RNA sequence: UAAGUUGGGCACUCUAAGUUGACUGCCGGUGACAAACCGGAGGAAGGUGGGGAUGACGUCAAAUCAUCAUGCCCCUUAUGAUUUGGGCUACACACGUGCUACAAUGGACAAUACAAAGGGCAGCGAAACCGCGAGGUCAAGCAAAUCCCAUAAAGUUGUUCUCAGUUCGGAUUGUAGUCUGCAACUCGACUACAUGAAGCUGGAAUCGCUAGUAAUCGUAGAUCAGCAUGCUACGGUGAAUACGU
RNA sequence: AGAACCUUACCAAAUCUUGACAUCCUUUGACAACUCUAGAGAUAGAGCCUUCCCCUUCGGGGGACAAAGUGACAGGUGGUG
């Protein structure tokens, strides 16, 4: 939303707001709290002038607006464009490392 | 100084008899023989399936007894060395003389 | 299984092990070397019907003791054949040996001896029934607290696997202070395999 | 079949790790003990035979 | 036949707390269950400030059933030990099913309401009463 | 002064209970019980020795204990205390036999049998 | 995963080197299970033996998301009706 | 002395082999007086204290000729066999087992404790350095109550998430690295990042548990050049329930 | 109680037919380590070396085999619990 990306929950803590959409994610919590200081001061949105001073710079390198989308789109474009030695197994739900699919329920498949 | 030994045989009777004769032979020509120090005597575990083609749940238990017995003798002398090397007819014991 | 060879449970309590040597992590070499002598034993088995052998491993020497059915020619007239057996064993096991032949208990009341006897008698086309009657008769004549011999397979030139048992006296199997001798043998003339397990109960 | 496996595991190997510790008296491929180089059933057979000086079951 | 009962309790005043610490001990963990039941103790002593013994005794004296059932259904007289055990089990069941916000607000509300002889506890009580009294046709 | 000795062995937990004169308290491994034993407000059971045995004159305790869990260690203190009270004078031996907590409980964790799993549950039945 | 850098067989490399010195060849009979994608195989063709018969597949310019070890599953129809 | 590292003893625990001991061995009552039954005392063990191996006769034409042997029939320039790829594991699927969550007894963060058992000679890698972690590198001791694998997790001490498909949750794939393997793709494991579906205790039916029990949370061993949600063994918290057939 | 190859019993290909392996007879003998080449590899050609080591009264045996001929054969995860 205002800070970055598309939409941010209101009156919430920063640690979940930065991970509500495509973004830095919460697995990098230790790294971001070591580098930056903007964290969950309290469960509501307390964004002030002191806040967002350097967290935007700390997370700047992680350009997540459409970067993952373009990466995945080009990957699947190569998959269905070039010989689909993985694309043939991508229809059945098999990863690069294999799954040995036996319980093919109706989640990934039609 | 001191001389210590380590014994490993798969039968506590042969080990006890061996320790007794070793201690007696060592003390025959001297004295100050430390007793047969017991050691925890760890074991092994072998699970063997009691079947050939099926029946994995039906298994059998095996193991390997590992008996350790330490006997020390202080003020070493060649006489106690000869007594120790006298005879080891129950060769199940693994006579490992140390210092 | 339902019934397991009782001498497996008996060993380690009242009776010693079949093969004996010093303990170390190099048990694979010792066992694979002992298997060669165990397989070689058949040469003396086929003529002397040796029951079994206790093999000992000294500091650098090997001691064995065979239970032959008769000592006269296993020891030779004056030692005409023991030396060549020792030499052959030394060559085969890549190590020397100290043969100490002892005659099995004078009475043919042991297990493996009579097991091989009845196996050969069956292979010689003799009625297993009459052989068993003679065996149990001489078993009770010699004096034994309990003796049974089972047979299984295609007896009497048939195509049906049947089993028989002929026991006598008190034979406590579930009891552990029994001091028994379980044996086994295999016999056939033209039909499959016919296994026999002779059991001896001598003293408690 | 296994009649050529008894020699294939004994014949030359293309690189360092190409073999399996099969049984010696037996030819059973699977369920082998590397300490004894014997299969699951062979160990039980010789233990019932009392060949190994190891102690019996039911000690715990 | 033997029960292997446990006498002592951190709060010696009531021995039902032994059953409490035993039943709330789900998933093999005791410390947090004992902590949350202490929190329930404190809050019930705080909300409508009174000693938790009286409110707990009211809960364990008003929610005790006298009609149960043991393809036929028959009312059966209840042993006091089984009656108390079933009451405590229902208390912990209400604690699970309420699913409120804090660790012990549900527990304290349950014990207070049962002491009031109102609420879902007495609702289940009258359900047992009327379901068993429906089965009296097999008593003769 | 005189110092008595006792020991407690249960649930593979052995407490070398040593009793000394004093106000009546313990030092588990030269440390207090409240924080060493997690969530151990159960010291009512541990002081039951003083409330039911030897009138109510509390006797200081020094305990060096290793092995077993903290609860098993705590119950192992009771056996040592009871043994020390026994060896103090045989007058209360019968009463302790009649007051419980004297007969050592041999109930420990037993062996694991084939057929169980991560949860110690017997195998299921061939349903449907 | 990855060890000794890129993994090769050191004999198919000899054939590719011999056939790449002159004008490039579009026919190469091979097994291609111990080889990886690397820039020296551009412009060539390989017949990877999936198990029944090796089938030639031409090398493209975008070999970042493909490996020459397998082009089609050795499980023909992948063992399924659809 | 940081610490049993050191001088001193085996006092305690523990440590392995002989010895008493729970055997009805005593009392009271019941019982045809007897056997036996009930209660008790002493007593750790009261009516075989607990757990484990030992599974009668036999039943299943139960399984194994694929441990091995094994009679007979067949190929024996192939029905034997040297080497390379895969394949026993494919999925509109179903099945049973096992693992993970549906949660705020909870998750996430920080200080903090309790265990036994097993293996170890070229293997077990002390400390330490580096790295985003996996792990890279160097390195101590030890043929073992010395030294290592190896830290016990829950739990105690404080905090946060505040009832949402959730700071629950990791199925799904993509990016870059690590151990072993010459080789990780059908075809090992792990890591750092991102993505975040279902699932908010489950219908008829349905399995397991009688006391240190279930349930839960950890540890070790084999399987291995490396690869265990499977197995075995060890350890921690630890309940009610059986009135009655 | 370890399926990437070896593993595996199947297919395809390169392939031999006393065969992959092993014994019995003989020409005989410590079993070939490493490289170049054709070959997907096998395998084959070679360079190279395996190379009486133990008794040896001079052989010989055995003892391994380098390759060969020989009749048996070996072999079947081919079948039959």
């Amino acid at each position: 939303a205002r800070i970055a990306g598309v939409d941010i929950p209101r009156e919430k803590r920063v640690v979940i707001s930065l991970t509500y959409i495509y973004g830095i994610g919460t697995s990098t919590a230790q790294k971001i709290l070591e580098e930056a200081n903007v964290s969950a001061d309290t469960r509501v949105k307390d964004l002030t002038d002191d806040e967002l001073g350097r967290i935007r710079e700390v997370v700047d390198g992680y350009k997540v607006e459409g970067d993952l989308r373009r990466e995945t789109n080009l990957n699947i474009k190569r998959l269905m464009e070039i010989s689909s030695y993985r694309g043939i197994r991508h229809r059945r739900g098999l990863p690069v490392r294999g799954q040995k699919t036996k319980n093919n329920a109706r989640t990934r498949k039609g | 100084q001191k001389i210590r030994i380590r014994l490993k045989a798969y039968d506590h009777r042969v080990i006890d008899q061996s320790a007794e004769k070793i201690v007696e032979t060592a003390k025959r020509s001297g004295a100050d023989v430390s007793g047969p120090i017991p050691l925890p005597t760890e074991k092994s575990v072998y699970t063997i399936i009691r079947a050939v083609h099926m029946y994995k749940d039906s298994r059998e238990q095996f193991e390997q007894r590992t008996h350790k017995r330490l006997i020390d003798i202080v003020n070493p002398t060649p006489k106690t060395v000869d007594a120790l090397m006298g005879l080891n007819l129950p060769s199940g014991v693994d006579i490992e003389i140390k210092l | 299984g339902q019934k397991i060879n009782p001498i497996g449970l008996r060993v380690g309590i009242i009776r010693d092990w079949e093969a004996k040597w010093y303990a170390e992590k190099d048990f694979a070499s010792l066992l694979h070397e002992d298997l060669k002598i165990r397989k070689f034993i058949d040469n003396e088995l086929k003529e002397a019907s040796v029951s079994h052998v206790e093999i000992e491993r000294a500091a650098n020497r090997i001691n064995i003791a065979i239970h032959t059915g008769k000592p006269g020619m296993v020891i030779g007239k004056g030692g005409s054949e023991i030396e060549k057996l020792r030499n052959k064993l030394n060559a085969l096991t890549d190590k020397k040996v100290h043969i100490n032949v002892i005659e099995i208990k004078k009475v043919d009341l042991d297990a493996r001896l009579v097991a091989e006897n009845i196996a050969r008698q069956l292979e010689n086309r003799a009625s297993f029934r009459r052989v068993q009657k003679q065996a149990i008769t001489r078993a009770m004549k010699l004096g034994a607290k309990g003796i049974k011999t089972q047979v299984s397979g295609r007896l009497g030139g048939a195509d049906i696997a049947r089993a028989e048992q002929y026991s006598e006296g008190t034979v406590p199997l579930h009891t552990l202070r029994a001091d028994i001798d379980y044996a086994h043998a295999e016999a056939d003339t033209t039909y499959g395999k016919l296994g026999v397990k002779v059991w001896i109960y001598r003293g408690e | 079949a296994k009649t050529s496996m008894v020699a294939k595991q004994q014949k030359k190997q293309k690189y360092a790790v190409r073999e399996y510790t099969r049984c010696e008296r037996c030819g059973r491929p699977h369920s082998v003990y590397r300490k004894f180089k014997l299969c699951r059933i062979c160990f039980r057979e010789l233990a019932y035979k009392g060949q190994i000086p190891g102690v019996r079951k039911a000690s715990w | 036949v033997p029960k292997r009962d446990v006498l002592p309790d951190p709060i010696h005043n009531s021995k039902l707390v032994t059953k409490l610490i035993n039943k709330i001990m789900l998933d093999g963990k005791r410390g947090t269950a004992q902590r949350i039941l202490y929190s329930a103790f404190d809050l019930v002593e705080q909300r409508s400030g009174r000693d938790a013994l009286e409110v707990f005794e009211e809960a364990i004296n008003n929610i005790m059933p006298v009609l149960e059932v043991k393809n036929y259904q028959v009312p059966v007289e209840v042993r006091p030990e089984r009656r108390t055990t079933l009451g405590l089990r229902w208390l912990v069941n209400y604690a699970r099913l309420r699913g409120e916000k804090t660790m012990e607000d549900r527990l304290a509300n349950e014990i207070l309401d049962a002491a009031n002889n109102t609420g879902g506890a007495v609702k289940k009580r009258e359900d047992t009463h009327k379901m068993a009294e429906a089965n009296k046709a097999f008593a003769h | 002064q005189v110092e008595y000795r006792g020991t407690g062995r249960r649930k593979n937990s052995v407490a070398r209970v040593r009793l000394v004169p004093g106000e009546g308290n313990i030092t588990v491994n030269n440390r207090d019980v409240r924080e060493y034993l997690p969530f151990e407000s159960l010291i009512l059971d541990l002081n039951q020795p003083f409330d039911v045995t030897e009138t109510k004159g509390n006797y200081d305790v020094l305990v060096n204990v290793h092995g077993g869990g903290f609860t098993g260690q705590a119950q192992a203190i009771r056996h040592g205390i009871a043994r020390a009270l026994l060896e103090a004078d045989p007058e209360y031996r019968g009463s302790l036999k009649r007051a419980g907590l004297l007969t050592r409980d041999p109930r420990m964790k037993e062996r694991k049998k084939p057929g169980l799993k991560a949860a110690r549950r017997s195998p299921q039945f061939s349903k449907r | 995963s990855i060890k000794k850098g890129p993994f090769v067989d050191e004999h198919l490399m000899k054939k590719v080197e011999a056939q790449e010195g002159s004008e490039k060849k579009q026919v190469i009979k091979t097994w291609s299970r111990r080889s990886t994608i690397f820039p020296n195989f551009i412009g060539h063709t390989f017949a990877v033996y999936d198990g029944r018969k090796h089938v030639p597949v031409y090398v493209t310019e975008d070999m970042v998301g493909h490996k020459l070890g397998e082009f089609a599953p050795t499980r023909t129809f992948k063992g399924h009706v659809a």
